[PDB]
């Protein structure tokens, strides 16, 4: 019924983790970033509070952590269209060259929708650095499936 | 099933020489030689006749593998002459061709 | 592709060890084939390929053999009328000279990798290394 | 006279392709082989072996692919690997040859334990190289 | 603004001074762990681009053969050496010093290590069967006067 109950919530099972010695994986993160994609507005700070604590534990981030940040920054179905984020100018630019490998299994949806989110904002400059990116290496490979191939 | 009787006979005999060609090396060596008491080579020279027949390896026949010819094979591809002149004459095996000289 | 082209293909991982390498003083790399043709563009291709990677090559024919065997034409008796088969082998030499284990490993692999259809490579490797430790000292 | 994979002559009504056109005699001057394999050359093994597949692959794409071949197919070894070309006949649907491609490919790798491939062209009918 | 790595963290977790402890196999690969395994390269599957990626596929699953062409490859005889194969005298020790046995089974075992058709198992096999025949033949022998074990 309350989010600030059920956040405190799924930090208390975080907390258990470092009582029983036990470190977190990739997925763990993950995890939690999949299930902030319900409260979009209210997920926000949290969500950029878990992608520091990822780089600090020395987990790195694949593309599907950054599938669900977009998820929850950019929605599919956002009325307030006048003055969207900019994260996914910074998104780009901090995966700008890298190589990914498959580490989760959302590493595919991250392609198909930073492509969406630049066609909504109509910025033909970041859809070329998407493209560049997927071009990188053998990226080419997290394109997506049957359903997401063709989107993209 | 296998083109007739006798190329099945072939086949069981090919498989009775395999399963008794060491045994019939062991015997036998104990008999091509000068250096053992012929009491133990006259032994051994019944031995190797009490094993069964078809373990014999030369009552094996090379027989053409997809007509069962006896006789006028060519042991490098196993097959007749006749099997072998169809295969030939219609270019259907590797470099071979007919010789004109 | 005219804009869409690849930014930072990915290449296989070459680490270099510390064991030292063989040194082959020649390799004589033998083809053989039913077809003249094929030896001729495989002999371009295997010398291309030595030229870019640093090689020294020599070509040469070794001479040919043609195998033949007769036949009886009939099926049953005509005795006298025969049919008579051959078969042609056809030889191209390909001797490198000089030749690290690592420079032989990858060459050896990508023209044997490319041999057409109807062809048999014979490699002869000729290694040269010390002598062994125990004969270098005689020890009664 | 001579018999032997001759295509005799009709009233120049019987359409003959390339292949069937040339007699024996003229293998290795007007017309290749239909399979290239290295087990003929000289001083190489397994010639038997070789000749025995080419046999039974012959007889199983005919039978996989019935009314569907142009012409015969062209068999053609690599290391271990089997490549089989043939022309075929635009008779069956598309998705059919999928399948039988797929089906084709699998159970002879799986029968010699070897890669191996078939390649199809589609010809529109039998091509014919003279009326005889 | 924005900043992704420019901020405050939860800080429920500490900086891992201690990595990775636990070794990755605690236990043998469980069916969870395996099937996860199975999931993950299915997210980066995608079919062959040319030959040589159809290629590579075959080489890691053991359909083609690996390059450069080596014909003993995989052919590996127990691991054996040359003295195994070639010095095979100590096989007769049980059979007599010397007299007529000792000569035939030198010339046995003379064939035996120039036989490169067999292991060192299978060559003391053959070995073996003669132990056991000339020992089964004592009475026969002992009327020779050759005395076996
Ligand atoms: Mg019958
Ligand atoms: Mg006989």
């Amino acid at each position: 019924e309350k989010f600030e109950e059920k956040w405190n919530d799924i930090l208390d099972l975080l907390k258990h983790m470092v009582a029983q010695k036990v470190k977190p994986n990739l997925q763990t993160f993950n995890t939690i970033l999949k299930g902030l994609r319900k409260c979009y507005s209210l997920g926000r700070i949290p969500a950029l509070q878990i992608l520091r604590e990822m780089k600090h534990i020395g987990i790195e981030p694949s593309l599907a952590t950054y599938h669900h940040i977009i998820h929850l920054f950019y929605p599919r179905d956002l009325s307030a269209i006048k003055m969207p984020s900019l994260i996914i100018y910074d998104i780009m630019n901090e995966l700008e060259g890298r190589t990914f490998s498959p580490q989760d299994l959302d590493d595919g949806r991250f392609f198909q929708l930073a492509m969406s989110v630049c066609s909504s904002l109509r910025d033909l400059e970041l859809a070329y650095q998407v493209h560049r990116l997927l071009n990188t290496g053998d990226n080419r490979k997290l394109v997506g499936h049957d359903p997401l191939r063709k989107v993209y | 099933y296998y083109v007739d009787w006798r190329m099945l006979r072939d086949l069981k005999r090919r498989k009775m020489a395999y399963e008794y060609a060491d045994e019939r090396l062991r015997i036998n060596s104990l008999r091509k030689n000068t250096i053992l008491p012929k009491d133990l080579q006259e032994m051994a020279g019944d031995e190797i006749a009490a094993l069964p027949r078809d373990s014999c390896p030369v009552r094996i026949r090379n027989r053409c593998v997809m007509t069962s010819r006896p006789r006028g094979v060519k042991r490098r591809w196993r097959l007749s002459r006749i099997v072998f002149r169809h295969l030939a004459d219609h270019g259907l095996l590797s470099g071979v061709q007919r010789a004109i000289w | 592709l005219h804009v869409d082209v690849p930014k930072d293909v990915t290449r296989p991982t070459i680490t270099t060890s510390d064991e030292p390498d063989t040194l082959y003083k020649r390799l004589s790399i033998l083809v053989k084939a039913h077809d003249r043709a094929v030896l001729d563009s495989y002999e371009y291709f295997a010398v291309l390929a030595a030229k870019e990677l640093g090689i020294s090559i020599k070509v040469h024919e070794p001479p040919r053999k043609i195998e033949r065997f007769t036949l009886l034409k009939s099926v049953h008796i005509f005795k006298k009328h025969r049919v008579q088969y051959e078969m042609r082998t056809l030889y191209r030499c390909l001797e490198l000279k000089h030749l690290t284990g690592s420079t032989a490993s990858v060459y050896l692999e990508y023209i044997q990798r490319n041999l057409p259809e109807g062809v048999a490579m014979e490699v002869t490797k000729t290694q040269i290394q010390q002598l062994p430790e125990h004969i270098k000292e005689p020890m009664w | 006279k001579n018999r032997a994979a001759r295509v005799r002559v009709a009233k120049g009504n019987k359409p003959v392709s390339y292949e069937e056109a040339h007699a024996p005699h003229y293998i290795a001057h007007r017309k290749g082989w239909l399979s290239l394999h290295t087990g003929n050359l000289d001083g190489e093994d397994h010639a038997a072996e070789r000749t025995l597949e080419d046999v039974f692959l012959r007889k199983f794409m005919m039978g996989t692919f019935p009314g569907c071949l142009a012409d015969q197919i062209v068999l053609k070894r690599r290391a271990n690997q089997v490549d089989i070309c043939a022309l075929v006949l635009r008779q069956l649907p598309a998705h059919k040859f999928y399948f039988l491609v797929g089906y084709s490919e699998t159970l002879l790798s799986h029968f010699y334990k070897c890669p191996v491939r078939l390649h199809l062209q589609t010809v529109p009918s039998k091509v014919v190289y003279k009326y005889i | 603004r924005k900043y992704l790595f420019k901020g405050k963290r939860l800080s429920i977790f500490a900086d891992k001074a201690f990595a990775d402890e636990p070794p990755e196999p605690e236990a043998s690969p469980s069916l969870w762990e395996i099937e996860f395994a199975k999931q993950l390269a299915s997210v980066a599957d995608q079919p062959f681009e040319n030959g040589f990626e159809e290629m590579i596929q075959w080489t890691k699953e053991g359909k083609l053969w690996e390059f450069p062409v080596n014909n003993e490859a995989g052919l590996d005889d127990d691991g054996s050496e040359f003295h195994e194969h070639i010095f095979l005298d100590k096989y007769l020790e049980d059979f007599p010093k010397q007299g007529p046995i000792r000569l035939f089974m030198e010339l046995v075992t003379c064939g035996l290590s120039k036989n490169p058709y067999l292991s060192v198992k299978q060559k003391v096999e053959h070995i073996e069967w003669f132990r056991n025949y000339f020992n089964e033949k004592r009475d026969i022998l002992k009327e020779n006067n050759i005395a076996f074990t």
